[PDB]
């Protein structure tokens, strides 16, 4: 006898994941500042197979960085720092609509932050 | 306890 | 679906620094005491939707202090801050929620002792039983290390909306999207980007 | 066009101001943020109080009328006492008028509570200025009106709370002393008329709105008022039954049986005995039939969150310690009773379990009462066996991390209590528990680590024997808890719990040396472990069993050939090659204490010698080849050897102290010339680069070298035993290595550490260098002064540690300033005063103790010239600088430390102990006393600074304070009486004499 009993990124596949802090530069006061501190995620559109930038903060889980990893891209060090890198970003939306930023990212370790340099430009290629 | 010292992580 | 908050306390507990930290993430240095009041939508993505705080942070320097008690009108919920390495600050925290529950009889509140990232901390945790018979939330919390940064939100959010399950989640990530006489123009802010050098380089992040 | 209602010439517009107001309160952006700046102006305009009456009247808007009762507050509170009588009684008209209007409209009295609140408290500040003295009748007359309208009598409760608030919580630091006891006299007087009116309300009323009000002020009543209007009527009876029935009445009763549970009683009549018993006994009743009974699970329902049952659980568990910690031993003796104590008791067990930290806090200390009363007091224990068995649970299982540190330091205590209370019942509970996590019913990582850390927390309190058979029994379950599982995070966390157990239990490692030889090797086997955890797990419980167990690893045991030590140094490489940096220098650290137990100083020395071995071959080949070519300090690799070199030898000189002597006399001063090359190039790279070098990788590793070297030297001084030979070998070099590069260096290259390391030369053999003390303050004083004397911001550091330097010279080598050229002894004073400013306590604090004790040195010094220029140059500055901060309303942080160096200040000339005139011969008649001129210099001081004093109030103020210099409780009482008085105009002089 039967008895009667009683986010947006699923489409995607994480290539590189790592622990960073990122900064944004506000150049009308010539300051770093902080944007997030979270994981930062290489993800990949199975659909597209492009790749982007996919980084939330911790507990509220809210997106500070959300863009392609464009070819054109350049990291670059900066001065006070073995373990960052800096490069510019033409659409981040992050905050609405896309917009143009000086990003910093820094990581745990020198170690950490050359491999990020690693992936990074992987998904560069796999971007063309 | 000298069974500790087959205490291993695997 | 948004709710009232008003956050109150002595000046340089840091309520200004732990609202931008939620704003836009970032921690700042600077103590510009706040001139009466400054209004600031924060949202959150929990499982049972969007709530929107509408956060009054107001001045704790009494002669900034505007509207003082006006600006309690009509609030829904609160936050009173105070700064572990200032016994003067939480020796104030009566007076603070007095003039609170006046204006606002019955409304969640949250006490919330800042700045427990300093080693030299005055305001010891067992010294601290007002919040027990007020019927106060407390919460240890840091604005610069982030610690528990989110518990005050997180625990009004659930008052507020009467589900102790709430949870905050992520939020949608959509696709992001995909010329020559900017490329000089990028090339001058780079470069006085990279000779900026990043702050707090000793942190572990 | 929002900026009209700022223009007083025009009459004030109502509906501008109505238009303002809302697109402040319900607007939102720009328009918002310009309506507040224009409310905000007009409210701060000093005639705004005039167009209150307008506003109360014709305005439509209830936040409109709350701004006009904000304006009519801050004139009130602050400017009363200058008004034309004829506005007081307009103002007190129109008040009382409003309100009564208000009360008599059900519709505005049941919509408007905001407004009528506010217009009540408004009154209350009238009342604190004009009542009883001006206005007798307001008590007779407040409860005549009451019989005349429940919402008036309603109201009029809520009048009454706000006062005695007023007049009994909030006034210590609003009013003055004098002004404080004339109101509460003044209640007090009329009390028995106030009670009249609140107990008839409470026995007949059946308005809730109007009773919630009346318990809401008896609430406050329930703070001062004597006990016989508790004890002597029927109001106990009402409060414990018929007010906790309902769900309206039951959260404002409950906290006024809690009060009740503090007033002062005396502890000797029985029949009060009984009436304390009768209504706790009536209230457990109410709370088992009306809410739930003593089985209900009260964790489910706080995580439910309905209604007001958390704030309900709380005000419960507040409740029932409050009154237990007080009465319990009335309980405890008549059989009848015991149903009663257990009953309460049991309600608590089930508050102790939910999730809630500070709810679970309170009822912790709670417990901690009950079992340290039950560990001594004869005869009591048996009574609670059955209440203890169940917290034994109730607090294994939700033991916190040890390293939250306050609340398992409290958890310990509880639970090491309930242990000596029943030693077997606590061991069955812990093995039983460990086999629902072996049988997998509970197993988690969670619930595995609250155990251990429970079975770790009760070390000390069994007897060895019984101890043996259960540290034995819980690390044989555990190993084969370990065993039974795969994969390294499982394994893991079982594997880290059986180390924090074993290093609990020092007691049984010290008897069992096989076994604590066992125990160390795995922990040298986890130190090439690469999970994430395991490395750190392993180094920490390693020192910490060192710290406890040393001696047993520094003498030969039975059946081995060398001490312990000496095995562990031989394989020390190998043991650390997978730690990092960090980890290595806890391990050199671990083996040092080890080391100081070794009080054979050859053999000491020895073995000193070996542990340093491999960083002292580092070391040479580094000197080696550091001073070929200097070029080798670029290289980041090599900056990043030295560095961890010299971390070793601080984290060994930590353990050693006086004992690491030898070790640093072999590196002293090469390390030196070290320290010199790495300063010329931070310089050579801050001129070739810039400022912006100080930030580059670089250069912090060669400022992380030079710190490093600075915290060994502070680290072994501070220690040393040997002073003739920490100033005739270690300070001459060390001050000719460090001193001119700080002052010669710019100021953001210069390393606070060096202040530091300085405050610690001074501190332990200050004394024996005042020719090296006068050095370090010519190198470090003025420059460091002029980088910090801008502003309160900048150099954070090296404004702490400088204010921390110049205090030890103070006490340790006052003559050092003595030899100061005058303008440098004025900077000094100038340094000392910018201190009193900060908000810094750090700094504040400091500021305060140095002025203090300059004081003193400079009194000592007797009738000398140098002491004698000292008070005609210096003592009205600082009069005069510690009066401005203790008046300025932004250093309240600092009283007491204000008003003690106030206190020196005024003693000094009180007792004539400043022996030449504090005058110019001109600007007083020959042979005027200093006493006499300090009180014409404070008063003219205190009238330009404060004008609106009158000349009266300044003088009563200075007899007072002058009087009183010897009291310093009743001299900082005047001061705040003065901070009080400053704050409004028309302030009564004859507060002054309140201590009179
Ligand atoms: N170390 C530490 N500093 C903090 C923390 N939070 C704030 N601060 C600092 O404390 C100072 C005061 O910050 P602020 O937000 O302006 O305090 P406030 O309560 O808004 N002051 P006001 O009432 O005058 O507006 C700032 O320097 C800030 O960087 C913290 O969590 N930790
Ligand atoms: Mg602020």
């Amino acid at each position: 006898i039967h008895f009667e009993p009683v986010t947006m990124e699923e489409d995607e596949e994480v290539l590189y994941k790592v622990r960073a802090k990122l900064f944004r530069f506000d150049a009308d006061a010539k300051e770093w500042k902080e944007r997030g501190t979270g994981d930062c995620k290489f993800l990949k559109n199975k659909k597209t197979n492009k790749v982007r930038i996919l980084m939330r903060r911790d507990k509220t889980l809210k997106i500070c960085a959300n863009h392609i990893i464009a070819p054109e891209y350049t990291l670059k060090p900066n001065v006070g720092s073995d373990r960052s890198w800096v490069y510019a970003c033409t659409a981040d939306i992050a905050e609405g609509e896309a917009e143009a930023f000086t990003f910093a990212i820094r990581f745990g370790s020198k170690e950490n932050a050359d491999k990020f340099k690693e992936e990074f430009e992987k998904a560069q290629e796999i971007n063309k | 306890l000298r069974a500790l010292e087959r205490l291993q992580i695997d | 679906v948004q709710f009232k908050l008003v956050l109150v306390g002595d000046g340089g507990t840091g309520k200004t620094t732990f609202v931008k930290r939620h704003l836009t993430g970032e921690f700042e240095k600077k103590y510009v005491a706040t001139l009466g009041v400054e209004v600031h939508p924060l949202v959150f993505h929990t499982n049972r939707g969007p709530i929107k705080f509408n956060v009054w942070d107001t001045a704790g320097q009494e002669k900034f202090g505007g509207l003082r008690d006006g600006y309690y009108i009509q609030a829904q919920c609160a936050i009173i801050m105070f700064d572990v390495t200032s016994r003067v600050t939480y020796k104030n925290v009566p007076n603070w929620h007095r003039d609170l529950v006046r204006v606002c009889e019955n409304i969640p509140i949250v006490l919330c002792g800042n700045k427990v990232d300093i080693k030299d901390r005055k305001v010891k945790a067992k010294s601290i039983v007002f919040h027990r018979k007020k019927n106060l939330q407390y919460y240890d919390i840091s604005a610069k290390s982030n610690y528990n940064f989110e518990k005050p939100f997180l625990w009004l959010a659930r008052k507020l909306i009467g589900d102790p399950n709430l949870e905050f989640v992520a939020m949608p990530a959509l696709a992001p999207p995909e010329d020559p006489a900017l490329a000089a123009q990028y090339e001058h802010d780079l470069e006085v980007a990279q000779t900026t050098a990043l702050p707090d380089e000793d942190d572990d992040l | 066009s929002m900026e009209g209602i700022l223009d007083f010439s025009n009459d004030l517009d109502i509906a501008l101001l109505d238009q303002v107001v809302s697109t402040f309160y319900q607007g939102s952006g720009v328009q918002q943020k310009q309506a507040q700046e224009i409310l905000t102006k007009f409210q701060d305009n000093p005639d705004a109080w005039q167009k209150a009456d307008q506003i109360l009247q014709f305005s439509t808007n209830p936040q409109s009328k709350f701004i006009a009762l904000s304006i009519l507050d801050k004139l009130i509170t602050r400017k009363w006492k200058l008004l034309p009588n004829d506005h007081r009684i307009g103002i007190r008209n129109f008040v009382v008028g409003m309100i009564i209007s208000m009360c008599q409209d059900d519709e505005v009295f049941k919509t408007q509570k905001n407004l009528i609140n506010k217009s009540d408290l408004t009154l209350v500040q009238i009342l604190k200025q004009e009542w009883p003295q001006n206005w007798p009748e307001f008590i007779p007359e407040l409860i005549g009106s009451s019989s005349s309208s429940v919402n008036v009598c309603e109201n009029n409760m809520i009048v009454l709370k706000l006062l005695s608030e007023e007049v009994f919580d909030f006034s210590a630091e609003q009013m003055t002393q004098a002004k404080a006891l004339h109101l509460k006299n003044s209640m007090s007087k009329e009390f028995e008329q106030i009670f009249k009116l609140c107990f008839q309300v409470l026995e007949q009323g059946s308005s809730s709105s109007l009773i919630v009000a009346t318990l809401e002020s008896l609430l406050r009543y329930l703070h001062w008022i004597p006990y016989r209007y508790i004890y002597e009527t029927n109001i106990l009876e009402l409060l414990s039954t018929k007010f906790m029935t309902s769900p309206d009445t039951r959260a404002i009763t409950l906290k006024c049986l809690t009060e009740v549970s503090n007033l002062k009683i005396p502890q000797d009549n029985d029949l009060i005995k009984r009436q304390t018993v009768l209504f706790f006994q009536n209230t457990l009743q109410q709370i088992a039939t009306s809410v739930m009974p003593v089985t209900a699970d009260l964790k489910a329902t706080y995580a439910n969150a309905n209604g007001n049952d958390q704030s309900f659980l709380q005000d419960l568990a507040m409740f029932l310690t409050t009154y237990l910690a007080r009465n319990r031993a009335l309980l405890e003796s008549d059989e009848s009773l015991r149903e009663l104590l257990l009953n309460a008791h049991q309600y608590l067990i089930q508050l102790s379990k939910i999730e809630e930290r500070e709810l679970f806090k309170t009822t912790l200390d709670y417990w901690h009462n009950l079992v340290a009363d039950l560990f001594y007091e004869p005869l009591k224990k048996h009574i609670y066996e059955e209440i203890c068995s169940q917290l034994r649970l109730v607090i294994i299982e939700n033991m916190v991390r040890p390293e939250t540190i306050q609340l398992y330091k409290s958890e310990r205590e509880v639970l090491v209590y309930l242990t000596h209370l029943n030693v077997i019942d606590t061991e069955e509970i812990m093995i039983s528990k460990l086999a629902r996590q072996i049988d997998g019913s509970e197993w988690s990582w969670h619930n595995i680590n609250t155990l251990s850390w429970a079975i770790g927390s009760i070390s000390g309190t069994m007897s060895e024997d019984t101890e043996k058979r259960f540290v034995v029994t819980v690390i044989k379950d555990l190993l084969g808890l370990c065993e039974q599982k795969r994969g390294k995070d499982n394994k893991a966390v079982v594997a880290s719990d059986i180390m924090y157990v074993v290093g609990q239990y020092p007691r049984f490692l010290k008897a069992h040396w096989n076994f604590l030889r066992t125990v160390i090797l795995k922990l040298f086997e986890f130190m090439h472990e690469t999970h994430e955890g395991v490395q750190d797990m392993a180094c920490d419980t390693f020192i910490k069993i060192v710290q406890k167990c040393k001696y047993h690893f520094v003498i030969q045991q039975p059946r081995e050939s060398e001490p312990f030590i000496q095995t562990i140094i031989r394989d020390i490489q190998k043991t650390t090659a997978d730690l990092q940096p960090q980890q290595v220098h806890t391990f050199y650290k671990a083996c040092g204490i080890i080391i100081s137990e070794e009080r054979s100083v050859a053999e000491r020395n020895r073995l000193l010698s070996d542990l340093m071995q491999l960083p002292n071959m580092a070391w040479d080949t580094i000197v080696e080849q550091s001073t070929a070519n200097p070029t080798l300090l670029l290289d980041s690799e090599t900056v990043k050897i030295i560095a961890n070199i010299i971390k070793t030898n601080v984290a060994v000189c930590t353990s050693m102290g006086a004992d690491f002597y030898p070790q640093l006399g072999h590196i002293y001063y090469n390390m030196l010339q070290l320290y010199r090359a790495v300063s010329s190039m931070i310089s050579a790279q801050v001129a070739a680069e810039g400022l912006i070098a100080t930030k580059t990788p670089k250069v912090r590793g060669l400022r992380t070298i030079k710190k490093e070297i600075l915290k060994l030297v502070e680290t072994y001084i501070s220690k040393a035993r040997n002073l003739d030979d920490v100033v005739k070998v270690l300070v001459e070099p060390l001050l000719n290595a460090v001193l001119e590069d700080y002052m010669n260096n710019v100021p953001d290259a210069r390393d606070a550490e060096v202040l530091n390391c300085m405050t610690t030369v001074v501190e332990k053999v200050g004394h024996m260098i005042p020719q090296g003390v006068i050095l370090i303050l010519q190198s470090v004083f003025e420059c460091t002064l002029d980088m910090i004397n801008k502003d309160f911001t900048e150099y954070p550091e090296h404004r702490v540690e400088f204010y921390k330097l110049l205090k030890v010279i103070n006490e340790k080598s006052f003559a050092a300033f003595l030899e100061l050229p005058p303008a440098a002894f004025k900077l000094f004073v100038d340094a000392i005063c910018w201190a009193f400013k900060h908000n810094n306590r750090d700094v504040e604090v400091n500021g305060l103790q140095i002025a203090l004790d300059l004081v003193k040195n400079i009194e000592r010094m007797g009738n000398v010239p140098f002491a004698n220029e000292f008070h005609k140059n210096y003592f009205f500055i600082f009069v005069s600088e510690t009066f401005f901060v203790l008046t300025d309303s932004d250093h309240k942080s600092g009283f007491s430390k204000q008003a003690l160096l106030l206190m020196k200040l005024i003693s000094l000339v009180y007792d004539n102990k400043i022996s030449v005139p504090l005058y110019q011969e001109a600007e007083v008649p020959q042979g005027t006393s200093n006493q006499v001129y300090l009180s014409q210099y404070l008063a003219n001081m205190l009238s330009n600074a404060f004008p609106h004093l009158t000349s009266e109030q300044i003088a009563s103020f200075l007899s007072a304070l002058t009087k009183q210099c010897k009291d310093l409780v009743v001299f900082k009482g005047t001061l705040r009486d003065f901070l009080v008085q400053i704050k409004e105009v028309g302030g009564d002089p004859t507060d002054y004499l309140f201590a009179e």
